DNA sequence: TATAATGGGA
């Protein structure tokens, strides 16, 4: 996205997205939780082991 | 040192990049308009799905009850529309960092306005509201740096904040102005005279609409009181205060005069027939505290304005016979 | 309401 219509990227042709150039890259002490389908769990509150996320 | 204090925990805070300037911002403006999307969706109002958010976000501690069930109505939705939520969420993220991160300068631009009657952290605290409300509706896509908008925010709050505070008496907003422009041109004037103005040349500089008469009650005005508690020569045993006598507490003498003419007057007035008293201290206000026309007194006696007026008038006569014969309330006449 | 402005001072 962008801030004009006409600098927003548009895919062109079904592909795949990588990402390459990082102005910083955060390294945070956590562990990672793929999801699919919905959540219940909002964005800021804490949680224990075994929550349902 | 609460000022070292202070200057070291925004120190804390890194500054922002313009990268994260425009992504911060972003979210915001993002996060805000997630919010007006849920006052159509839920249909309750902006600013309860402003706090709610803001209370999940910024501190876990009616808090079980309506806070609550709020966010769980919210957290009862379809998913296309609980990214609205998410999106709040991370947008009041956005706003707290967005200020944060600008704290720095706040006290870059409220250092300027010291020595007008309010302290450095006044002058800090005053100019981060103007921080909060420049971030509220700050809008990047002007292509605009931060630093611009709240610039102008800052100075606004600050200057608001000097007008209100500053005074012990309380002055509007145009005449902190006003004296402000008048104590600027008495000491470049001073410094060309080698001396102190009249009012007469000090309104002569001010301009149009300025004479010697405005300019002496307008810094009359500008003038802060004394303290009760300045001191009084180098003894550390007596204030100013101690010398200025009460204006307005009555003295023993004074107090015994009012009760002996209430008095005086009870044994003058008894001297009438009860009608006759009771029209002269209900035209007075010795009943309730305010003189009542012939009409009200007619009215209460059941006769006519001119009959309450003879009334009146015969007990006048014979009040200032008995006067004349007792001459008790002859004093207290000044 | 918008150039940009980002750690005090004795």
């Amino acid at each position: 996205a962008a801030i004009d219509p006409e600098e927003e990227v548009i895919a062109e042709a079904e592909g795949v997205v990588h990402l390459h150039e990082p102005a910083s890259i955060l390294v945070v002490k956590a562990r990672v939780y793929p999801f699919e389908d919905d959540v219940e769990v909002t964005t800021g509150d804490r949680v224990a082991p075994g929550d349902v996320l | 040192d609460p000022v070292r204090q202070y200057l070291h925990e925004i120190g804390q805070v890194p500054l922002l990049t313009l990268e994260e300037e425009i992504d911060l911002a972003r979210k915001v403006e993002e996060g805000m308009e997630a919010i007006k999307k849920l006052s159509e969706a839920t249909g309750l109002d902006q600013e309860l799905i402003r706090e709610v958010v803001r209370a999940k976000i910024l501190g876990t501690a009616p808090d079980p009850k309506t806070v609550e069930e709020v966010d769980g109505k919210l957290k009862s939705l379809p998913k296309e529309l609980k990214r609205y939520l998410h999106i709040a969420r991370e947008g009041e993220a956005a706003r707290q960092h967005l200020i944060e991160a600008n704290l720095r300068l706040v006290v870059s631009i409220a250092k300027k306005y010291t020595g007008r009657g309010l302290s450095f952290l006044d002058l800090i605290q005053e100019g981060n509201q103007g921080l909060i409300r420049a971030v509220e509706k700050f809008e990047y896509k002007r292509r605009f740096k931060f630093s611009t908008y709240a610039t102008w925010w800052i100075r606004q709050a600050i200057n608001r904040a000097i007008a209100d505070q500053a005074r012990t008496i309380r002055i509007p907003v145009h005449m902190v102005e006003t004296i402000n422009k008048l104590s600027r041109t008495a000491r470049q004037l001073q410094q060309e005279l080698g001396r102190e103005p009249s009012y007469e040349e000090i309104a002569e500089a001010m301009g149009p609409g300025w004479d010697a008469k405005r300019v002496e009650e307008t810094l009359k005005i500008a003038q802060e009181p004394v303290s009760l508690e300045t001191p009084i020569g180098d003894e550390k045993d007596s204030f100013y205060g101690d010398f200025i006598p009460d204006e307005n507490l009555p003295s023993p003498v004074e107090a015994a005069a009012q009760s002996l003419l209430s008095e005086e007057l009870e044994k003058a007035l008894s001297k009438l027939s009860e009608r006759e008293a009771m029209v002269l201290k209900l035209r007075k206000g010795l009943i309730d505290g305010r003189e009542h026309t012939l009409e009200e007194v007619g009215a209460y006696f059941g006769v006519t304005r001119e009959r309450i007026r003879q009334i009146e008038n015969k007990a006048l006569r014979k009040l200032k016979y008995h006067e004349s014969r007792t001459r008790k309330l002859r004093d207290f006449l000044e």
